[PDB]
């Protein structure tokens, strides 16, 4: 069976630059016949389904830009963006098609580097609709960040909230490559009106000071 | 004079088969037409661009005699831009066509008990053929984007079916023999004219 | 214009089975070949097999074989593919996927999503205005939102203003909170300038229990 081989799993340079990925194959994709390798390039960009960049190891289709080229022969086939762009973040999966069965590359993502972002932070207290239901959910937002890494931390009455929050990451941004977390803190109406203050502390490498979004459980 | 032959063409044990369509060239000679279209041996003798109607008067270049059995249903694909799988694949008229199209019905000779697998046509190939070509090929066909290697499974198929003509058929799934005569004139010394 | 379209998402008691549709326009269905994609959640994509529209046959991945069953019918010109039995492993989005004689999946349907649960009640969701705040005090932006809260199975469909409102919208990623349910918010920014003018209002979707809900921002 024909198994796929791409290098490297996580991929990620900025703006311009090169990047420059691989795949690799059990048997030679070569057809003595006709001369041409059995191997295709398909664009996954998230939530969407694949998308076909090259053909026949080596043949941009219709419409694809010439910032993208595949190359290569028997094993070593290769794509290569010259001067990656914003839109270019996506999975670019190899596939093979020399033989049945049909075989798919492991995946190779494309993150992007920017530069760096501050976030912004926004705190929601959650609506009376689910008050008078009985839960208690505050939100967190932190939009348009760049590096992903932020920790996130509540506090009701200056007191460390643990284990009632969990955080969403979206994907890297297609526009201008920033992220967005959505830390969201859950209490109950009996623990939700023992207190005051609900915030929230947002330590991030753009935030120079941290930050706290903050309010008064009313009306 | 000498007659033009056509004692071969017509009255032969053998006929090839649709796809390997047979072809020869009637040249310097006298043949009366008349022998033919008086017969009503056949059930079609449908003609394009000349007209049988004292056929045997004129002068031509070139006269080619092609002969084939194909079946009941696709006698009416040898016309002159007809498609399906023999117009297709198999045997092409042009769009000019200048000639006449002569079918007899086969049972009696190419019919056989228990079917008849001899007469082969074509049932895949990757675009048409161009009028008067003749793709004598057997090589896998390629269905899809995957190569074959001559091993014929999913996506590769053998391209060319057997006719299976048996004798207690439709009249649609029964043998014909038949005979395209193309007469074309050239710029060159004409050799077949008749009476 | 060549379409694929396959079904609504589907929850399935283990062990049972489900067949997922797929129709094809625009070309002709004898023509070209079906293939069928898995992807399922935070892996790669997987080939399960093909069938031939005209000559009614197939080829399967070794690893998916009796256990999938792809199956055509002319006439409606739809693909088909039935999972036998369903453990937890199938739980994915299938692909339904068209053919062409220079690359194996040219054209792609929507994606079904098959989720293997064992009778869990499908639950409509429960929808909670994200009611705005703002960056700094003299305006700037402003963010808002929707907070859908209390649904299975996994797939939801948020959109702003009937698909008006589409520019620095921000739907996170369902997140499976410790109830079984799922949870999720869908925020937008927008220009604080406005709050009072426009009214701003999220439509979600549930297909797997026909819940179509609309709220605001108070
Ligand atoms: C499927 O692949 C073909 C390529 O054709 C094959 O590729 C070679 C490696 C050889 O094996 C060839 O013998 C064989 O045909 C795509 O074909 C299209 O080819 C032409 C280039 O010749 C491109 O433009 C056309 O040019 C001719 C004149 O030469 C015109 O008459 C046409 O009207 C047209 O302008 C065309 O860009 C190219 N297609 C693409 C997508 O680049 C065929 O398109 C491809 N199918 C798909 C869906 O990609
Ligand atoms: C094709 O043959 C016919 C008839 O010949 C008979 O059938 C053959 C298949 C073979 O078995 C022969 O030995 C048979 O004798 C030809 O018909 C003759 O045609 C001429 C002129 O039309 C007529 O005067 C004769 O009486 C016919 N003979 C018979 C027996 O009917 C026919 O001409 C042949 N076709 C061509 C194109 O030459």
């Amino acid at each position: 069976d024909i198994v796929m081989s791409q290098s490297p799993s996580s991929l990620a340079v900025s703006v311009g630059e090169k990047v420059t990925m691989s795949c690799k194959s059990s048997q030679s994709l070569l057809y003595s016949s006709n001369q041409k390798n059995y191997l295709a390039w398909y664009q996954q960009k998230l939530g969407q389904t694949p998308k076909l960049l090259i053909y026949w190891a080596s043949s941009r289709e219709s419409g694809v830009p010439d910032r993208f080229t595949g190359s290569g022969s028997g094993t070593d086939f290769t794509l290569t963006i010259s001067s990656v762009r914003a839109e270019d973040l996506a999975v670019y999966y190899c596939q093979q098609y020399y033989r049945y069965p049909l075989t798919f590359g492991v995946g190779t993502k494309l993150e992007l580097k920017r530069t760096v972002a501050a976030p912004s932070v926004f705190i929601f207290p959650p609506s009376d609709e689910q008050l008078k239901s009985g839960t208690a959910s505050v939100v967190c937002l932190l939009n348009n960040f760049y590096p992903r890494e932020a920790k996130v931390q509540w506090k009701v009455d200056n007191a460390l909230q643990s284990g009632n929050s969990q955080e969403s990451v979206t994907e890297q941004d297609s526009k201008d490559s920033t992220y967005s977390l959505s830390s969201t803190l859950t209490l109950s109406k009996a623990d939700y009106e023992k207190h005051k203050v609900y915030a929230c502390e947002v330590t991030h490498q753009g935030l120079s000071s941290p930050v706290t979004k903050s309010f008064n459980r009313g009306e | 004079t000498n007659l033009c032959p056509f004692g071969e063409v017509f009255n032969a044990t053998r006929f090839a088969s649709v796809y390997a369509w047979n072809r020869k060239r009637i040249s310097n000679c006298v043949a009366d037409y008349s022998v033919l279209y008086n017969s009503a041996s056949f059930s079609t003798f449908k003609c394009y661009g000349v007209s049988p109607t004292k056929l045997n008067d004129l002068c031509f270049t070139n006269v080619y005699a092609d002969s084939f059995v194909i079946r009941g249903d696709e006698v009416r694909q040898i016309a002159p831009g007809q498609t399906g799988k023999i117009a297709d694949y198999n045997y092409k008229l042009p769009d000019d066509f200048t000639g006449c199209v002569i079918a007899w019905n086969s049972n009696n000779l190419d019919s056989k008990v228990g079917g008849n697998y001899n007469y082969l046509y074509r049932l895949f190939r990757k675009s048409n053929l161009k009028p008067f070509e003749r793709d004598i090929s057997t090589e896998i066909y390629q269905a899809g984007s995957t190569p074959c290697n001559g091993v014929e499974g999913f996506n590769c198929y053998f391209p060319l079916q057997s006719y299976g003509f048996q004798p207690t058929n439709g009249v649609g799934y029964q043998p014909y023999r038949v005979v395209v005569l193309s007469f074309e004139l050239l710029h060159a010394p004409a050799t077949v004219c008749g009476p | 214009e060549v379409q694929l379209q396959q079904s609504g998402p589907e929850m399935v008691k283990p062990g049972a089975s489900v067949k997922i549709s797929c129709k094809t326009s625009g070309y002709t269905f004898t023509e070209y070949t079906i293939y069928w994609v898995k992807q399922s959640h935070g892996k790669s994509l997987e080939w399960l097999g093909g069938i031939n529209p005209n000559i009614g046959d197939t080829t399967y991945n070794q690893k998916f074989k009796g256990k999938a069953t792809l199956t055509v019918d002319t006439s409606s010109s739809t693909a088909y593919m039935e999972l036998r039995s369903l453990t937890s492993e199938d739980s994915a989005v299938y692909y339904c996927a068209r053919e062409v004689y220079n690359y194996s999946f040219a054209y792609w349907g929507q994606g079904t999503l098959v989720t293997v649960s064992a009778a869990s009640t499908t639950k409509g969701p429960s929808v909670f205005p994200l009611a705005p705040s703002s960056k700094s005090t003299s305006g700037g932006t402003a963010a808002l939102g929707c907070l859908v809260k209390d649904y299975f199975p996994e797939p939801v469909t948020v959109s702003w203003n009937s698909g008006a409102l589409t520019s620095g919208v921000h739907t996170f990623p369902a997140v499976l909170q410790s109830s079984g349910l799922y949870s999720l918010s869908s925020v937008v920014t927008v220009p604080s300038s406005s709050l009072g003018t426009q009214t701003y209002i999220c439509n979600v979707n549930h297909k797997p229990s026909n819940t179509k809900v609309d709220k605001k921002a108070e």
